[PDB]
């Protein structure tokens, strides 16, 4: 699997490593 | 001078106030999203 005019991508609360930990 | 300069926009981020229960406490924690405090 493979935006700066006020568009903000909030990071997920669960990080990819932490989702991997789940 | 024939040099290349990358332009990235001025840092912006929603300010989020981390507030413990008002009855419980009065202290405040402020969050600056996707910005390092070196810029702040
Ligand atoms: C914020 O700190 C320095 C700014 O001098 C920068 O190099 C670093 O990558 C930044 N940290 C981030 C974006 O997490």
């Amino acid at each position: 699997v493979t935006k700066f005019n006020g568009l903000t991508v909030l990071p997920p609360l669960l990080t990819d490593e932490m989702i991997a930990q789940y | 001078t024939l040099e290349i300069l990358d332009i990235t926009p001025c840092s912006f981020g929603g300010v989020s106030v981390i507030t413990p229960g008002t009855n419980t406490s009065n202290q405040v924690a402020v969050l600056y999203q996707d910005v390092n405090c070196t810029e702040v």
